[PDB]
RNA sequence: CCGGGCACUCUAACGGGACUGCCCGCGAAAGCGGGAGGAAGGAGGGGACGACGUCUGGUCAGCAUGGCCCUUACGGCCUGGGCGACACACGUGCUACAAUGCCCACUACAAAGCGAUGCCACCCGGCAACGGGGAGCUAAUCGCAAAAAGGUGGGCCCAGUUCGGAUUGGGGUCUGCAACCCGACCCCAUGAAGCCGGAAUCGCUAGUAAUCGCGGAUCAGCCAUGCCGCGGUGAAUACG
């Protein structure tokens, strides 16, 4: 079960700062806070850094890594 | 049963409209 | 933990309301925050002579308003001079052609809210404790009053361990639900730390 | 009613999903009826005379 | 009952054959309050009780009872450091609602997978000497004129 | 036929100021649609009496607006002249709609 | 009657048989007896020979049922796993998965009151 | 020609006009019989009428409408009850002494705070 | 629905009504068993109401005020995260463990409430959440919305089952900038535990307990089965 209905989301102020990015190369890390934005092909080798809540961690993100949001790889809690 | 979902008595208890529950 | 306010257990019936009015959803919602700037406005200074009970009885746009005081000379001035200064400035945030009007409140002590604030300036004055309490029954039971009370508290005196002394006289119906029976705290900031009297005083009766 | 945080009385906070309340006198930030925009609190010992007319202890 | 002996809630006889005991019975077989099926269940209990027999349930349902509701029983009370089981009889009014109730109990610890037959079945083997009813009243009965020998507690 | 919506807090007040609302102009066109009650709607509302825990308790508040109408029946006019813009209602409404 | 693979539906109502398929409930469990019109209020004790088979030819050839399934999803969450979502954790660590407390009860994703003291 | 006797109870109202005739009733549309599926109540709330026997002699027509068949079939009880004393307000030597006249009071108590309804006291652990 | 019409419920405003006043009994009296009449009685039912004080009960974290204590900052703005972890233990609940039951279809009675950025009759795409188009209501006279238990019929036949819906895979609508951590709602699939609960233990004396369903509250939506209310149906039993 997933969800965004008819247009999906992606915070529109860190996507500048990614087909853009790509636009001329690539990168070696993005840094940007939010994670409320979904994660999209070209972003492939990307490797951005999304929040944790303290430290930053790297994302080499991929296709299969997709349909799924950004924020779908911060480990907040540290179980064990 | 109430909490079961899909049927009359699922849409009572939690009351709301999908398939199993339109109206009339 | 227990008892509740006495005009509290009485509104509909021996006792009628401040803001006597009448309004609906999309009004009322502030037609009482504005409303009780009838009272931070047009009580924040009467205080020396009234304060009594600022109820309005508004009527669309207009309003009737009344400030009550016990001391009807300090509410005008040279035969209206301080019945302008923010009697209008009363308008200085809320127009609506808001007045003023002024009764002859009947012997200061029938009106424990004063008689508290009484009290209370008499706690800060630092009168004798209890004895001005012993007076307050009097004074008012003398005005052909009939019940009494008085109920400060808090470190007295500005004593260390707090209490809260006692005294009133003959009637307190309050649990009867029919004495046109009046209540009026009074707070009193303090050098040693807050206290606050009560002061009840049960009147007439039917 | 932390005036720090009272400041909402700028109904311009930057996504309306974000207005909170609060109680017109007692301030706080919950229970804050919507009707009479203050709290449950005053609510009670206020309307207890009048600063609430139509009001009524109800019984039944 | 700290005061009154209780008015006890005095009843009305019933449409069907106008004495007291159905809507009381039937009472007992309602549950979660619906007298309706409840009612139903009694009738219709009379339904296979004039279909597998002929004789009208009028007597059944007495003659039947009346075996069912005791006269006997226990309750101890701890005199000595013991609580001592005294045997003692019953009163009207309980021995039947013991006596009643029994029934819609064994009534239901039955196989027929059918209400309406669970109990007219029970009826049936109710006025016979072989009833799930009856044996409870048989047992606790028993229990008694068999501890008799503390009946000097006789109360 | 006219029409006149007596809505408000008080009971028999909604009730006097409308009341008086009457014979005014019924002398010299007809009568009235009458001194009509109509069900009053209540607001309940309930909350914890203290200010720190405790369950039960919460007191209770009511709020009945109350309704009244009348009209006054062919009021040729004239008719209704009788009880212009004259009154004396406070902190009671009424409005008018035929 | 032996219909989807490792399949066999027997002397129950049809429409509720079927349900006996991996990918079938009571909803696909009409929604067969509507393109194979196979009278519905039957019993699998007592089906034809031209219609077991419109059944077995519809459900078979039109859906994704049993093994062919029950491998989908277990390589579809084994897929969770591998990258670094959320969910792989909730599976990685068999407990809840779709935002549910685990202070108390989630015994049903987590198994067997395992107790030590606290 | 025709009477009266209104008679209410537990929560529902009932008009009950009554008449010479023989035994045919009705109700909110449908007649009695029939918006009451013979449940075995309903009898019963015609059983005033037979005081000192009749029903083939006066009949009715009852829009007892309010609340729930329970309460219906019983706010009608007091109507062809109180219907029998319009007509013969001298029918009580057996019609007091059955009460069929006696709006019962029976009603339903409010929700109480604390407890879980006007009485239903919720659970409490250790003490 | 159109006239017409207040005698019918009804609506909210007032008043009336019950006081052991009437007779028998024992009585010194109060008054208790017990009848007449009365719609009701001996306080007819339920409420709001909680004494002098008690524990030094509770929160300075709503507010207020008598100090320890801050100031480049334990004061202030914001983003993300946290309050929603999980080997576990308890409290309070929801839903069950089914046949007096469950599922479908037809049809039908409640009462108190709530609706202008708001409640939404209808028509249409749609299995659907829901989006579009759209009558009236300023709300006894529109509508939320329908109630549900029940009833007539028929499907199921004692089966971990069409009981029961936890978990889980996928697709999708909605509110929101935004729902991964962390949202409800529809549909398909999956269909788990539970076959009525050890010791111990909670509530309730009548329209009460049990049960069914409806409403609002704060609120964008909402993790609400919880809270405050409404009636439908309607018991058991109290020796002491
Ligand atoms: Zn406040």
């Amino acid at each position: 079960p997933r969800s965004l209905k008819k247009g999906v989301f992606v915070d529109d102020h860190l996507l500048e700062k990614v087909l853009e990015l790509n636009a001329k190369g690539e990168k070696r890390l993005i840094k940007t806070w939010s994670r409320r934005s979904t994660i999209v092909p070209e972003m492939v080798g990307h490797t951005i850094a999304v929040y944790n809540g303290k430290q930053h961690v790297p994302v080499y993100i991929t296709e299969n890594m997709v349909g799924h949001k950004l924020g779908e790889f911060a480990p907040t809690r540290t179980y064990r | 049963g109430k909490g079961d979902r899909r049927t009359r008595r699922g849409k009572i208890w939690r009351g709301t409209y999908g398939k199993y529950r339109p109206r009339k | 933990g227990n008892k509740i306010h006495p005009i509290g257990f009485r509104l509909g019936i021996t006792r009628d309301w401040e803001s006597r009015w009448y309004a609906g959803k999309k009004q009322y919602r502030h037609l009482l925050l504005e409303d009780q700037r009838i009272r931070g406005l047009l009580e924040k200074e009467l205080y020396s002579a009234g304060l009594a009970r600022v109820d309005i009885e508004r009527a669309a746009d207009n309003v009737a308003v009344t400030v009550h005081v016990a001391k009807p000379g300090v509410v005008i001035g040279r035969g209206g001079e301080r019945i302008r200064v923010l009697r209008e400035e009363l308008a200085k945030l809320t127009g609506k052609n808001v007045a003023l009007n002024v009764q002859e409140v009947q012997n200061p002590n029938l009106s424990a809210p004063l008689v508290a604030q009484r009290v209370a300036e008499q706690i800060e004055r630092r009168f004798a404790v209890r004895r001005a309490i012993k007076q307050a029954v009097q004074r008012v039971m003398e005005s052909g009053a009939k019940g009494a009370k008085v109920i400060v508290s808090g470190r007295i005196g500005g004593a260390e361990q707090a209490r809260t002394e006692w005294a009133a006289q003959g009637r307190v119906p309050l649990h009867t639900l029919r004495a046109n029976i009046d209540y009026g705290f009074a707070l009193a900031r303090t050098t040693y730390g807050v206290l606050g009297v009560k002061a009840y005083i049960f009147l007439g009766e039917v | 009613a932390r005036k720090a945080l009272i400041e909402k009385a700028k109904r311009t906070p930057k996504f309306k999903v974000r207005a909170y309340t609060r109680c017109v006198r007692c301030g706080r930030a919950r229970s804050v009826y919507r009707f009479f925009g203050l709290c449950r609190i005053c609510l009670r010992e206020l309307a207890h005379k009048g600063q609430l007319p139509g009001v009524r202890k109800a019984s039944w | 009952a700290r005061r009154r002996r209780a008015e006890v809630r005095q009843l009305q006889p019933d449409l069907v054959y106008g004495d007291v005991l159905v809507t009381a019975f039937i009472n007992k077989i309602m549950r979660d309050g619906k007298k309706n099926l409840a009612a139903r269940i009694f009738y219709d209990a009379c339904k296979i009780i004039q279909e597998k027999t002929g004789q009208e349930p009028l007597k059944v349902f007495k003659q039947a009872v009346e075996n069912v509701k005791p006269r006997m029983e226990v309750r101890s009370r701890r005199v000595g450091g013991a609580n001592y089981q005294v045997p003692m009889e019953v009163s009207p009014r309980r021995q039947q609602s013991l006596a009643l109730r029994w029934l819609v109990q064994a009534a239901n610890q039955r196989p027929e997978r059918r209400a309406a037959v669970r109990i007219a079945h029970e009826l049936m083997d109710a006025a016979e000497g072989k009833g799930g009813a009856v044996k409870k009243k048989e047992d606790v009965e028993r229990m008694a004129e068999a501890n008799r020998a503390y009946a000097h507690y006789r109360w | 036929k006219i029409r006149i919506k007596l809505r408000g807090f008080d009971h028999k007040t909604l009730d006097a100021s409308a009341q008086k609302i009457v014979e005014a102009a019924r002398r010299s066109g007809a009568q009235v649609s009458g001194p009509i009650p109509l069900p009053t709607r209540v607001r309940r509302f309930t909350v914890i009496r203290g200010p720190f825990k405790h369950k039960d308790s919460r007191e209770h508040f009511e709020l009945r607006t109350h309704n009244r109408l009348v009209d006054i029946i062919n009021p040729n006019r004239k008719t209704i002249e009788q009880l212009m813009t004259l009154d004396l209602p406070t902190g009671v409404e009424i409005e008018i709609k035929t | 009657a032996r219909i989807a693979g490792v399949e066999i539906p027997r002397n129950k109502r049809v429409d509720v048989a079927l349900t006996y398929i991996y990918g079938i409930g009571k909803a696909r469990a009409k929604e067969a007896l509507e393109k194979t019109g196979i009278n519905p209020a039957t019993r699998v004790k007592d089906l034809t020979e031209a219609e077991v088979v419109r059944l077995r030819e519809y459900v078979e050839n039109t859906w994704k049922l049993e093994g062919e399934l029950r491998a989908e999803v277990a390589a579809n969450i084994k897929r969770l796993m591998d990258i670094g979502c959320y969910r792989g954790l909730r599976h990685r660590r068999g407990l809840p998965v779709r935002g549910q407390r685990t202070r108390t009860n989630a015994r049903t994703r987590k198994g067997p009151r395992k107790t030590v003291a606290g | 020609e025709q009477y009266y006797g209104t008679g209410r109870r537990k929560e529902a109202v009932a008009r009950v006009f009554l008449r010479p005739g023989n035994g045919k009733v009705t109700v909110n549309g449908q007649d009695f019989n029939e918006y009451f599926q013979g449940l075995v109540r309903a009898v019963a709330a015609l059983e005033p009428l037979r005081a000192v026997d009749a029903l083939g002699r006066f009949d009715a027509y009852i829009t007892v409408r309010g609340g729930g068949k329970s309460g219906q079939i019983d706010a009608i009880k007091l109507g062809i009850a109180r219907a029998l004393v319009q007509y013969n307000p001298d029918y009580r030597a057996k019609l007091k002494p059955l009460g069929f006249l006696t709006r019962d009071a029976r009603v339903v108590e409010r929700k109480k705070y604390g407890k879980h309804k006007a009485r239903r006291a919720p659970q409490y652990s250790k003490r």
